RNA sequence: GAUGGGGAAGCUCCGUUUCAAAGGCCUGAUUUUAUGCAGGCCACCAUCGAAAGGGAAUCCGGUUAAGAUUCCGGAACCUGG
RNA sequence: GCUUGUGACGGCCCGUGAAAAUCCACAGGAAGGAAUAGUUUUCAUGCCAGGUCGUACUGAUAACCGCAGCAGGUCUCCAAG
RNA sequence: UUGACAUUGUGAAGAGACAUAGUUUCUUUACUUAUUCAAUGAAGCGGAGCUGGAAUUCAUUUUCCACGUUCUAGCAUUCAAGGUCCCAUUCGGGGCUGAUCCGGGUU
């Protein structure tokens, strides 16, 4: 009111300056963000093959929760709870004569590309969680096909740095459990249950799909429209 | 022997083009968001000569819808325009010499200006004195649109490339006869090195394909084919007729 | 949540920060000593028989002088070495590659009488 | 010019030692006009809008 | 004619703002203290290329065997602080 | 009158006869500012400073290029009766 | 220059054989991510919606266009004035709105 002015402000063309806006949908990012956008975009615009693409279904987040909670128990021994264990060892065993044997038998996850892959060939998992990343997908493609043939139960998880989280080294591309105490041992059965049933269970019609060959929605719209007037007028 | 002059002038040495005085690139503006949804207003500032071109310039000031300033821009003057006229450019704008508008907004035998042949490569057909385009047709789906160029040759294209409506303005300056060597120099001294022309046929064999002989003449036909090579095309390169043309030509 | 929101449509490398030099060993061990003092700075007087015209009617000191120096390093060095005040100092490069420089004493200076307690004559 | 006064660099009026005067009373005039005749066109489509 | 680049077995050739994450000014925030962050800009993209082009500002008198719009005398002017 | 400088004009052109550094002005109004005393260095006066390299002479029927103190060649300013 | 092979992928109709099930191969004509070409200090794209309204209703909307600028050689910039919510009221300052949503495919 006072001494004070309502004067909008008219930006229909030809008059009064754009104000700002978010352009963030128009800046041009560097190459290397455009690259990583682009082999995402170009990734799915071709159909990929059923050997590929049986990746993308991913454990879901709830049953894979549930399979962190257990898997974070049985983490491999910290730098300290090793020199830890050693000291234990290395002074109780040379004196009190122990067999080397004044340890635990430890049980805890299996990781590595190549440890874990003999364990399946030799039938000694029970749980083996495979990366949905892993840049060279080959490394880890086979691994389906393999717990299958093993009859080795499976699933396919989001993140190989959480795998890494529960191994303490920054990615592990797998994890897998071969051991279990019995208080463990239920869960597990439970566990184990459900995974079969997303993956190993569903594997062989996995294998006669396709994936992609997706339209972006510019030209998803298109054919939205156009499919819509065509056929029903 | 030698290579002939019209494969020297390829790299450029002596035969780039004369460009100090120049006033800038004859182009339209670049086609944003006003002129492709409405229309923008700018003011012809300025009419004037550019160096070795046959028509004047306008230099035309719009308004910058994103900054606080004026970007100017050089239109290719269209016979009429003057210096203090207001000039329209865009989709949705009115039908008078001198404004820019998508060959689809505007009926045929509407005759344009520096059209683009595609949209918005900022002005490509009928810029030299005199010249221009005329409609001829549209063709709603597909928005193409028919024109009928300077040459005689018709062509489509999409219907958002942008015209000017008008002729190009000093037309009828090939009717005043050079009369002297001199005019042509200066002529072409703001052009290329283009001038003046020995004859082939006044060189020796080293030098062309014409050259040579104890009277001086051709030797063979004059007319060479398009598979031809460099050092081998002087003449009516690749051409389909010769002599005399008699009666109407006109393109039908 | 959700993105950021950038208003200019040009993308900028990040302004990232800028560590400076915290070596481990030394650039050369010992730094030089100064490579220019006065006592090579101006390197003798000048005593032609025109120079010394100069010294009794002008009142001007002329020197031989490092061809690396400059006017002020001139001065300065003058003023240093002979207790003396200088009003300007004016320089040229000899045809056999040395450098002059005409030096002029304030009016409170008597170059002459400062010529023979440097010594020359 | 960095070297003289600066009522040497101008005449007092608006735009002083920029524009001409005349062209100042020109531009003056054509302000206030366009502007009144800008009100004018408001209101005349305002009543086309409810008059129609 | 360097540069992200693209050619070429390669000596090197092409490109010069070019399919590049290209850079820096004003002061504020410091009163641990010397300068981090706070804005807001500006996106101009090397550089070399004129002793006849462009361009801040000096004149007279006097003086030397040989310098002088350069020294001496007097009297000015510009640029930075 | 002569040489030169400059002005307002006029003829000419299908020829209409550079660029950049740099300087100023204006539009804008962010801001900062008085009465117990504030604002102002585009007014005057006053203080300090101004580096580096070239500077001699010849420029021609002997100081340059023509084997040379060669009747050749080699860009220009000043101009009395 | 002309052909073949490789870069080379996705539909659909049509021909072509085991000899009238569809693995395969070409003619046509679709698609876009390869490849190609223009553009711009990658600025306003595609989709939906508000409003208006032409439109004619065979239950009610079945749609289509629009959806801030054209007497004048002016002026258009300080995240925008207005409106509204906060800070603990200081000067300053900050959201939201003004300027509608959704997809980050610069066009
Ligand atoms: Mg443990
Ligand atoms: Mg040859
Ligand atoms: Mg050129
Ligand atoms: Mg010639
Ligand atoms: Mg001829
Ligand atoms: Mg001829
Ligand atoms: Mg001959
Ligand atoms: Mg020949
Ligand atoms: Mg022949
Ligand atoms: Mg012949
Ligand atoms: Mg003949
Ligand atoms: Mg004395
Ligand atoms: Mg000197
Ligand atoms: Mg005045
Ligand atoms: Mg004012
Ligand atoms: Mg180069
Ligand atoms: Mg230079
Ligand atoms: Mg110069
Ligand atoms: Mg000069
Ligand atoms: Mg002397
Ligand atoms: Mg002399
Ligand atoms: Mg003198
Ligand atoms: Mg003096
Ligand atoms: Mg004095
Ligand atoms: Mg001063
Ligand atoms: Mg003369
Ligand atoms: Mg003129
Ligand atoms: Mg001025
Ligand atoms: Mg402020
Ligand atoms: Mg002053
Ligand atoms: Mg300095
Ligand atoms: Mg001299
Ligand atoms: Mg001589
Ligand atoms: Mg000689
Ligand atoms: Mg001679
Ligand atoms: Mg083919
Ligand atoms: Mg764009």
């Amino acid at each position: 009111n006072p001494l004070t002015h309502s004067t909008p402000k008219n930006f229909g063309i030809g008059q009064a300056v754009q104000p700002k806006r978010n352009l963030s949908r128009y800046v041009k990012w560097p190459e290397y963000v455009r690259v990583q956008r682009q082999k995402k975009i170009l990734s799915i615009r071709l159909k990929v093959p059923p050997t590929i693409a049986q990746f993308q279904y991913t454990l879901d987040r709830n049953t894979a929760a549930e399979t962190f909670k257990l898997f974070n128990k049985y983490r491999p021994e910290t730098a300290a709870e090793k020199k830890e264990r050693l000291t234990k060892e290395a002074a109780a065993v040379a004196e009190g004569k122990s067999k080397q044997d004044a340890s635990p038998k430890p049980y805890a996850v299996k990781y590595g590309l190549n440890h874990v892959v003999a364990l399946i060939e030799n039938k000694k998992a029970k749980l083996v969680l495979i990366a949905n990343d892993v840049d060279p997908i080959e490394l880890v493609v086979f691994l389906p096909a393999l717990c299958k043939k093993m009859g080795v139960p499976y699933a396919i998880v989001k993140g190989k740095a959480r795998l890494g989280t529960l191994v303490n080294q920054k990615t592990s591309a797998v994890a897998a459990l071969t051991e279990v105490r019995a208080e463990d041992e239920a869960a597990l059965a439970k566990l184990v249950s459900t995974i079969d049933a997303n993956f190993a269970d569903k594997y062989d019609e996995v294998k006669k799909h396709w994936g992609g060959g997706i339209l972006g929605n510019k030209a998803q719209a298109k054919m939205d429209k156009r499919a819509k007037n065509s056929d029903s007028a | 022997g030698r290579v002939i002059r019209n494969q020297r002038k390829g790299a450029g040495s002596i035969f780039t083009s004369h460009t100090r005085l120049r006033q800038g690139a004859a182009k339209l503006r670049t086609l944003d968001y006003a002129e492709r949804h409405g229309y923008i207003r700018g003011i012809v500032k300025q009419i004037v000569h550019d160096s070795g071109r046959g028509a004047p310039l306008a230099k035309v000031v719009f308004r910058d819808p994103y900054k606080y300033r004026l970007r100017e821009e050089i239109f290719i003057a269209n016979e009429g325009v003057h210096t203090g006229q207001f000039i329209y450019a865009g989709k949705k704008a009115s039908l008078n010499v001198g404004n820019v508008l998508p060959l689809g907004s505007v009926p045929e035998g509407t005759i344009v200006s520096n059209v683009e042949e595609k949209p918005g490569d900022r002005g490509a057909l009928a810029r030299a004195s005199g010249n221009y385009v005329i409609i001829i047709g549209h063709n709603p789906d597909e928005n193409k649109t028919r024109v009928r160029l300077p040459s005689g040759a018709k062509k489509v294209i999409s219907s958002d490339a942008r015209g000017v409506i008008g002729v190009i303005a000093g037309g009828g300056r090939v009717d005043k006869p050079l009369l002297k060597a001199g005019r042509a120099f200066h002529k072409y001294r703001l052009k290329r090195n283009s001038w003046p022309k020995t004859r082939g046929v006044a060189m020796n064999p080293v030098d062309h394909p014409h050259g040579g002989g104890n009277h001086q003449h051709i030797g063979k036909a004059s007319t060479i084919s398009r598979g031809a090579v460099s050092g081998q095309k002087a003449g009516l390169i690749a051409a389909r007729r010769t002599g005399l043309l008699r009666g109407s030509q006109k393109t039908q | 949540k959700a993105l950021k929101v950038r208003t200019s449509a040009t993308f900028r490398l990040p302004k990232t920060l800028k560590l400076a030099r915290a070596p481990k060993y030394a650039s050369k061990a010992v730094p030089h000593y100064n490579r220019l003092d006065s006592y090579k700075v101006i390197e003798q007087p000048i005593t032609s028989e025109t120079a010394m015209k100069k010294v009794e009617d002008g009142n001007i000191l002329v020197f031989q002088v490092s061809m690396k120096a400059n006017k002020y390093q001139i001065k300065k060095a003058v003023k240093e070495l002979y207790e003396v005040d200088v009003l300007k100092v004016n320089t040229l490069v000899r045809p056999n590659g040395t450098k002059k420089a005409y030096v002029r004493l304030t009016a409170d200076y008597d170059a002459l009488d400062i010529a023979n307690r440097i010594g020359y004559i | 010019y960095a070297t003289v006064s600066k009522t040497h660099k101008t005449v007092s009026r608006a735009y002083g030692g920029s524009r001409c005067a005349n062209c100042v009373k020109e531009r003056i005039i054509r302000a206030f006009l366009i502007e009144e005749q800008k009100i004018v066109k408001k209101v005349v489509k305002e009543q086309t809008e409810a008059a129609k």
